[PDB]
């Protein structure tokens, strides 16, 4: 029974961007 | 006594409190927190995990 | 079972910070760029230095390297770029090395972990490695300590 | 000095270049690349006789050295000199260190060996079984400086530890939990090979059960 939330996929993807870092922690 | 419910929203999340099971170290707690990917130094204290 | 054609010791590449090539006769081996790195981008305008080695699998003839391109910069080649008939072509010197040296000039921010396209010709070959950032020997950047919290 | 890489390549010559071919660059499906592995890889890969290799299979084992250590530095300097890479670590006299790398901090050692070292191989590194045909060798019998230089170098499945990731100190700490651990003699008695519940089932099975039933047909009776 293949999980039905966990599927391959060919997307090439994009690289992720810098992050900021939110205040007021 | 011994009975506890497992889906009660206990930890403070971004998008209010959640259940234990759904949360983790990595969850942030607000909007655009900060969590680095620290390692461990293997002593104890002085600084046992840095960036 | 483990011994046969598919094996897990045939099959296993090299465990350095390089990339594995083929310019069609031509091997490039441990082809990395070395960077220092100060903040999270390598700003445009610095000068890193891309090294590499070029083997010549044929023992017959000679080739010699020209025009290396690559969408991060300008890369300029100095020295004999001539690899002998059955030698090396060793280009830079990597850290742990006691001249042929390739320069790049910025014009695109770049950091470490990525890969970055490069074009490798000598002539009769036109292959992209997707060169990647590589630290040497050099020892681990201080961390600023942390407060209480 | 050039009488050392001259006679690195002619040990090479004779001895490597089936699977790495003349110029370091590997001969495919037969063997990687050498360039940029660096002298402590070869030092490593000759000191413990793991190389040369015989056959291809899932790892090729441990196996009395081929060449002896004036050897082993004119090989590694050879491919020292084609790509660089990592160096073995040396003491005053030029020689291998191995007293200079024991660490004088064990209990951080011990947890970096727990993090980072115990998970193939086990607690006291008796060694482990890995996905299909490996197997993490056993550390007794490995000196502090064939341990270096395989947390530098990352041996055919070890995730490479560079200088960043684990500080010569760091390093140094680590091999003293394992020389350490490998010559400290059971407290118990019988360390039963330092397994854990398996061999301690095993025994118990035939030694205490089997007094206990010879014993009992020594008090009882038969038919
Ligand atoms: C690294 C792992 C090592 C593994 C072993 C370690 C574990 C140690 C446990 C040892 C067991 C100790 C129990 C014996 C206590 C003393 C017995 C005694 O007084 O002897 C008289 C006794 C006769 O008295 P009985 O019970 O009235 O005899 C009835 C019949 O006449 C008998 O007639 P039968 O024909 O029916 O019985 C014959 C049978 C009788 O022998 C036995 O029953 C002994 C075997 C019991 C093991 C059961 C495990 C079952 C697993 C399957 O003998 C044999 O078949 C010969 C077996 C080998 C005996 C000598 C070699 C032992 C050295 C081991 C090393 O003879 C024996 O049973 C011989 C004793 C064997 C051990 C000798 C002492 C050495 C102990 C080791 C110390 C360290
Ligand atoms: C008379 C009694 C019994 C008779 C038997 C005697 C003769 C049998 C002959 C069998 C042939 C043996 C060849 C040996 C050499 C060999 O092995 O070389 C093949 C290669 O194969 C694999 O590469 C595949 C490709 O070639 C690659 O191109 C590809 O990449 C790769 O793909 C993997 O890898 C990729 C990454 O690269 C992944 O992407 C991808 O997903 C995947 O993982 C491929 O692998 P894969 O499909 O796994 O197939 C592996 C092997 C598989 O070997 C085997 O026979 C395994 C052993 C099977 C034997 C059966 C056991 C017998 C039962 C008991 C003894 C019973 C006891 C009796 C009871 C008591 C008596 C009372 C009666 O297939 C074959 O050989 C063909 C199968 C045909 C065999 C037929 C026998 C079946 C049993 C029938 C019984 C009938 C009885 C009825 C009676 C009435 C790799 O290993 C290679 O290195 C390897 O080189
Ligand atoms: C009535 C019955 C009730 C009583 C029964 C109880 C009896 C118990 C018997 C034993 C008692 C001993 C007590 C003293 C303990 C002691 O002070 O000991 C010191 C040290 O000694 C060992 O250090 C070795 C080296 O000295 C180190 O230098 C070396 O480093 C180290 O190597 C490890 O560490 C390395 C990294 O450091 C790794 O590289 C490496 O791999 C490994 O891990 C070594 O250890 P290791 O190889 O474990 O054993 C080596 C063993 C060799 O084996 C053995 O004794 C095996 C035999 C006993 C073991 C228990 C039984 C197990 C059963 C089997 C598994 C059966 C399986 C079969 C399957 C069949 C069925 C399945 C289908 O040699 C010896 O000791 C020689 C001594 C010989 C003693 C013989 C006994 C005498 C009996 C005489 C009786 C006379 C009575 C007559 C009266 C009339 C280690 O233990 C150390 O921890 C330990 O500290
Ligand atoms: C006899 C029996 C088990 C009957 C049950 C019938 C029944 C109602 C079945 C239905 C239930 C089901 C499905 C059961 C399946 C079995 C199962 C999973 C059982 C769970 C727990 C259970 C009931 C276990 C029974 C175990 C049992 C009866 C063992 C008998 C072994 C005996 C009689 C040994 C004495 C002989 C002797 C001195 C031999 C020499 C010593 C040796 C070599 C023993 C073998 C040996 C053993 C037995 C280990 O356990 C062991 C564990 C770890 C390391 C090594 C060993 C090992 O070598
Ligand atoms: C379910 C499962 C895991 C099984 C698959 C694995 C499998 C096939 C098991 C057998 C492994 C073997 C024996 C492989 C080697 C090749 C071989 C000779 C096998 C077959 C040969 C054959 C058919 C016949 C030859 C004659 C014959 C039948 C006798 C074999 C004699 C032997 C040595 C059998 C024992 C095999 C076996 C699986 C037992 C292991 C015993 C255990 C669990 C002990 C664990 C154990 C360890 C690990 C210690 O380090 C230790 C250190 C200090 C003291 C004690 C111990 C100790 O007991
Ligand atoms: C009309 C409702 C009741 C039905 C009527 C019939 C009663 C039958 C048994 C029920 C009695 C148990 C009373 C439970 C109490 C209650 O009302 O709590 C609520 C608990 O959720 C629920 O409504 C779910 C109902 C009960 C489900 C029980 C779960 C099933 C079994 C499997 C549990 C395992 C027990 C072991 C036996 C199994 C082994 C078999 C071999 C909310 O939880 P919470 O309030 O967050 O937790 C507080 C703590 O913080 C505080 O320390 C303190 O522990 C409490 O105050 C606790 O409540
Ligand atoms: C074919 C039987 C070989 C011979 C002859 C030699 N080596 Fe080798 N080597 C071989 C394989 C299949 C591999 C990869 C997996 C493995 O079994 O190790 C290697 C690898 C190395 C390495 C490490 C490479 C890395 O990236 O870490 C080194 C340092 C090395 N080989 C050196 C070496 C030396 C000195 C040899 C002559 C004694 C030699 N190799 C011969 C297969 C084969
Ligand atoms: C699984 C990925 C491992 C981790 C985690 C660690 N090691 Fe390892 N080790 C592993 C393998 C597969 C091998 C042999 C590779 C081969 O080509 O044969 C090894 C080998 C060693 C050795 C050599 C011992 C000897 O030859 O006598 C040593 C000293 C060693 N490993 C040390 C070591 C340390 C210190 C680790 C934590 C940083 C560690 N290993 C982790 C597999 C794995
Ligand atoms: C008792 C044995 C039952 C076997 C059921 C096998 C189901 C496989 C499902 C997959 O997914
Ligand atoms: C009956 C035994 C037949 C063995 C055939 C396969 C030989 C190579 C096995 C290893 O690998």
């Amino acid at each position: 029974c293949s999980p039905p939330g966990e599927t391959a996929s060919s997307e090439p993807g994009t690289t992720p961007a810098i992050w900021t870092g939110s205040p007021s922690p | 006594g011994l009975i506890k419910n497992p889906w009660k929203p206990v930890v403070p999340t971004a998008e209010g409190k959640k259940a234990v099971l759904w949360t983790s170290g990595w969850t942030p707690r607000f909007k655009g927190e900060t969590i680095y990917l620290a390692r461990a130094t293997g002593r104890p204290g002085e600084s046992p995990f840095v960036k | 079972c483990s011994a046969g054609q598919i094996s897990q010791t045939t099959t296993q590449e090299p465990a350095v910070n390089g990339v594995n090539a083929q310019a069609g006769q031509v091997s490039l081996r441990n082809v990395h760029l070395r960077a220092p790195q100060q903040t999270d981008y390598v700003e445009p305008g610095t000068t890193v230095e891309l090294l590499f080695v070029a083997a010549n699998d044929s023992t017959e003839g000679s080739n010699k390297l020209k025009s290396i391109t690559s969408d991060v910069g300008e890369v300029t080649l100095t020295g004999d770029s001539t690899v002998p008939a059955d030698g090396v072509l060793i280009v830079g010197e990597p850290d742990g090395q006691i001249a042929v040296t390739a320069e790049v000039e910025l014009t695109k921010p770049i950091t470490n972990g990525l890969l970055y396209d490069f074009t490798f010709t000598f002539e009769d070959g036109e292959t992209t490695v997707a060169v990647p950032i590589s630290a040497g020997e050099q020892p681990r950047r201080p961390v600023p300590p942390a407060g209480p919290g | 000095q050039s009488a050392l890489l001259r006679t690195g390549k002619q040990l090479f010559e004779t001895s490597c270049v089936s699977c790495h071919g003349a110029n370091l660059q590997g001969v495919p499906d037969r063997g990687p690349s050498l360039i940029g592995t660096g002298e402590a890889a070869v030092y490593f890969q000759v000191s413990t006789g793991r190389m040369p290799a015989m056959r291809g299979e899932a790892q090729a084992p441990s196996k009395p050295p081929h060449f002896d250590e004036s050897q082993i530095d004119a090989l590694g300097a050879y491919v020292q000199a084609n790509g660089g890479g990592p160096t073995v670590p040396r003491d005053d006299h030029g020689a291998v260190a191995q007293e200079s790398l024991i660490g004088g901090d064990v209990a951080r050692g011990g947890d970096l060996f727990r993090l980072n070292c115990a998970s193939c191989h086990n607690f006291t590194g008796k060694g482990g079984a890995l996905s299909s045909g490996k197997y993490a060798p056993d550390l007794g019998d490995a000196n502090p400086a064939q341990i270096y230089t395989a947390m530098l170098t990352g041996p055919q499945n070890m995730p490479k530890f560079s200088d960043r990731q684990l500080t010569p100190d760091e390093k140094r700490d680590i091999v003293a939990y394992v020389r350490e651990s490998a010559e400290t003699p059971s407290y118990g008695g019988y360390g039963l090979g330092g397994f854990g519940p398996a061999p301690e089932g095993m025994a118990m099975w035939i030694i205490g059960m089997v007094a206990a039933i010879g014993v009992a047909m020594w008090i009882g009776s038969r038919a």
